[PDB]
RNA sequence: CCGGCGAGGGGAGUGAAAAAGAACCUGAAACCGUGUACGUACAAGCAGUGGGAGCACAGUGUGACUGCGUAC
RNA sequence: UGUAACGGGGCUAAACCAUGCACCGAAGCUGCGGCAGCGACGCUUAUGCGUUGUUGGGUAGGGGAGCGUUCUGUAAGCCUGUGAAGGUGUGCUGUGAGGCAUGCUGGAGGUAUCAGAAGUGCGAAUGCUGACAUAAGUAACGAUAAAGCGGGUGAAAAGCC
């Protein structure tokens, strides 16, 4: 705290309380006692805590009946408009698509879905297989979640 | 018919207000007039002024007829107060509360 | 996550100033001085659930003593004789009749006048 | 016409139509309830051990809480505070019947 | 059922009148404070006067055993300094013999504006002769 | 299975000593330290 | 002018440096 | 020579039982001119007891 | 309009709102008043609590008298 | 300092001694209702719940459970101008911290749940800051060189001219 280091009274004689700096955490604009700092606050999670997870989340999954696997999620052109539809017809609304491949088209059209997101079947994650409705995956996609979970 | 007049900020002290506030608490407001009149205090000149002004706010707003009006409240609250220093002996300093008031005359028919 | 106590400080002071009603002065405003007046009424209350039960067990002994000796026997001797006698009515019950029913107080006199001697 | 009974581990001297709060009896609300325990009936004339036939009828009304007490418990200096409430439970009978 | 309370409205006070001669003080004194408050009756209530009015009458010849009527002191004190008054029985006969029953019943008599209310109804005559005809006080023998 | 779903293991999470709250905590007014002593001082306690 | 344009704190302590008669030893 | 309790509004009030201002309601009319005025004082226009006294 | 060609106020008006009027969102508590109900001028003390009349309201308020009771 | 060496009144028994009986008397015991801990119970068939036994004064201190507050997720969800938070009442019910409903103010935001993180709860530190009391409408009004009048102005003049 910007002050100085100046005993504000002294220690004896005055009837005040005693007082040794204007930034004691007591006194009104100085010093907070047990001040933050900037600090870590990620977690270890062991790897086959981590994979007995995703193994356990995807096998909740077909339980609920919320994964479904497609063979191929693709869209022609790169506009939201149609996958808008890409999903009426598959009756979604929330949902999180999975795919193998690296589909630009696909990735551009549900930027602007809040309710809809796109993966890459590597970076696909612990709130992200629960917090949507429904996980589609392609079938190039689910035979690599089943190769990386072993 | 209520009808209010108020002296916001009077600069006098409330309590000495409000012994001459006491004097004309439900009189008849000819009677109260001239209780105002021949007491002698800096306070009888303030609430006299607003008592006057509860006349006229009575004739001209709300209707008429001085001659059957009530000084049915009065009554007299403390306003800010404006803090002053008198410098004492030995360096010491005091506080001078110079004390406000809030005068408000409540005549009714 | 800085926490501002103004809200629940108000709530918890504005509790203690409402058990404080009808207490005198500083008692009913000031927080610190109202908080130990209903910690103290507390205290009491709880010591005076018990005072309650000996107190009209006093008025109760101290009214059948008076309606027994207008029927010419101490409370010692109707207590006595009512338990020789096995009745097993309390002494709440036996207040009540000598205010209210006196003459079954009598008839109660009488059987105790009667099982002790 | 009144008489005595004893239910609650409290005796009650109660009238014809008159409500009595007892403690809480577990018999459910409308039932008839018979003291067959009837320590002293009286009238212009008076009965008194128990009766031998005398019998106090009821009839359940409510089955309340009772207003609550606060419980404080304090040891001054001594760093000791405990607070408790209570709400004791009752059984309102109406007197239907002294025989 | 909450225990009944005598009401001070609703009491009614019998006035009763007493022959003192002859009588020991404090045995006297006692059934006085009893029946002021009021413990003779079923009625009883700690903190209501449901007692009588009674009248003491010959007050002057009230007895005290063994030595007691010259070796009782009254001790009371006048606020000052000195202070320290004394009256031995047999002066308090001759000064103001209403005063020894009065003294000797306000001490049995409960200490607050109630057991001072009791004390009002305790009308103490020297003489023979009361005023209160028209209360027809009933004998209270003792 | 969802976010507002999932739960701890029971005895998995222990709160944590709060001290000097209060009455009912059965920890204020001295943190668990006791009265005065070096042992109850803030950094006080001798070493190894 | 209903303005109210106050002024602040003007200066320090001069001196809590006080009387100091009364012993009961020396 | 300083309090060691404060003092409640009860006893601030009782204090001031008798700081109540005695109101006149004494006022004499005069007998030339009607007006008001305080008894053995002239009025606010200078009559007294029926003489202009002032002017 | 009252006032001292004041200060402040009462109208009229603006506005959803002026108890948003600039000493201006909300407007707590201490503290200070006014009005009303009840109590209080023979009564002694941690001011409560238990009992409890009477009264005033539509259960609430007050609380005479009384037992116990020396704050944190 | 005042009886002041029964608590007092008072007592010739209302004092002692012996005997006997009754009664009073505590938060002890019993009755009645409730709640909790611990066991024994296979009583149940995760074992809750039941049945019985017994225990529940507590400082330091140890152990076990919670409450509420702000913030993150759940949340482009629900509530909310047909009235949010806040403030102020009232009622209801939890063993408690508390919770809920709502009348009035308020006039735009608030968050079931389940988890998550703590600037997470104040009556005290001759604590810190602001506000406001108290003494008290008291002391004082700062050289005891001194003022009085008549005009004037003014709403008002002991003080201005």
């Amino acid at each position: 705290v910007t002050g100085s280091g100046k005993k504000p009274w002294r220690q004896k004689g005055t009837g005040r309380a005693r007082s040794g700096s204007i930034k004691s955490p007591i006194w009104r604009s100085g010093g907070v006692t047990f001040a933050a700092r900037p600090q870590d606050h990620s977690q270890k999670v062991n790897k086959k805590m981590y994979r007995g997870a995703l193994k356990s989340i995807l096998s909740e999954l077909v339980r609920q009946d919320r994964l479904i696997v497609v063979e191929k999620f693709s869209v022609e052109a790169p506009k939201t408009k149609l996958l808008a539809q890409k999903l009426k017809d598959m009756a979604l609304e929330d949902v999180l698509i999975i795919t193998g491949e690296l589909d630009e088209n696909l990735f551009l059209a549900a930027r602007n879905l809040h309710k809809v997101d796109v993966r890459d079947a590597t970076g696909i994650d612990p709130v992200s297989l629960i917090a949507f409705d429904k996980v589609v995956m392609t079938a190039d996609a689910v035979k690599q979640v089943e190769e990386m979970l072993a | 018919m209520e009808t209010i007049a108020k002296h916001r900020h009077a600069r006098s002290s409330a309590q000495k207000v409000r012994l001459v506030a006491d004097l004309i608490r439900g009189k008849k407001v000819s009677q109260a007039l001239d209780i105002l009149t021949y007491t002698n205090k800096k306070a009888a000149v303030l609430v006299k002024k607003v008592l006057e002004s509860a006349i006229a706010n009575a004739e001209h707003n709300d209707g008429a007829d001085i001659d059957d009006l009530k000084v049915t409240k009065i009554f007299v609250d403390e306003g800010p107060s404006m803090k002053r220093i008198m410098p004492r002996a030995k360096g010491r300093a005091d506080r001078i509360l110079k004390r406000t008031s809030h005068i408000t005359v409540v005549v009714s028919d | 996550a800085r926490v501002k106590r103004g809200v629940i400080a108000r709530a918890r002071h504005k509790k203690i100033l409402k058990q404080a009603k009808g207490y005198y002065g500083a008692r009913s405003r000031v927080y610190r001085v109202a908080f130990q007046a209903v910690i103290k009424a507390g205290q009491y209350a709880y010591r005076d659930r018990r005072q309650r039960k000996r107190q009209f067990r006093q008025l109760w002994i101290a009214r059948i003593n008076a309606a027994a000796r207008q029927n010419g026997i101490s409370y010692s001797k109707f207590i006595n004789g009512l338990k020789k006698a096995s009745v097993e009515i309390d002494r709440k019950i036996l207040a009540d009749i000598a205010v209210f029913d006196k003459v079954a107080f009598t008839a109660l006199v009488e059987k105790a006048k009667a099982a002790l001697a | 016409m009144y008489a005595v009974f004893q239910s609650g581990g409290k005796q009650h001297r109660v009238s014809e139509g008159q409500t009595v709060r007892l403690e809480k009896l577990d018999i459910a609300t409308g039932e008839t309830v018979e003291f067959a325990e009837v320590l002293m009936i009286a009238n212009g004339e008076e009965v008194k051990p128990f009766v031998d036939g005398g019998v106090i009828k009821a009839e359940v009304v409510a089955h309340g809480r009772g207003e609550k007490v606060k419980i404080v418990k304090f040891r001054r200096r001594k760093h000791y505070r405990k607070q408790q409430g209570h709400r004791q439970w009752f059984t309102d009978v109406k007197i239907t019947g002294i025989s | 059922m909450k225990t009944f309370t005598a009401k001070p409205e609703t009491v009614k006070r019998d006035w009763y009148v007493v022959d003192a001669t002859g009588k020991t003080l404090g045995r006297l004194a006692t059934e006085l404070a009893r029946r002021l408050r009021g413990k003779h009756k079923a009625e009883y209530t700690p903190h209501v006067d449901t007692g009588d009015y009674i009248i003491v009458l010959n007050a002057d010849k009230v007895a005290v055993t063994g030595n007691k009527r010259t070796d009782k002191v009254y001790y009371h004190h006048t606020g000052h300094i000195g202070g320290i008054k004394q009256a031995t029985f047999e002066e308090m006969i001759a000064r103001r013999p209403e005063r020894v029953i009065e003294i000797a019943v306000k001490g049995m008599l409960p200490k607050g504006p109630l057991g001072r209310a009791m004390f009002r109804k305790l009308k103490v005559y020297a003489g023979n002769e009361h005023n209160h005809a028209a209360q027809q006080p009933q004998v209270l023998d003792i | 299975m969802r976010l507002n779903t999932l739960s701890p293991a029971e005895g998995s999470k222990k709160a944590g000593k709060r001290l000097g709250r209060g009455i009912g905590s059965g920890l204020g007014k001295t943190g668990g330290r006791g009265h005065k002593g070096q042992k109850s001082r803030s950094g006080g306690g001798v070493r190894r | 002018p209903n303005l109210q344009p106050y002024f602040s704190r003007c200066f320090s302590t001069p001196v809590w440096i006080s009387q100091a008669q009364g012993i009961r030893a020396g | 020579a300083v309090q060691q309790n404060k003092p409640t509004r009860s006893k601030r009030g009782m204090r001031r039982s008798h700081d109540a201002l005695t109101a006149v309601t004494s006022l004499s009319v005069d007998k030339t001119s009607g007006e008001k005025h305080l008894r053995h004082h002239i009025t606010a226009d200078g009559y007294y007891r029926g003489r202009k006294v002032i002017a």
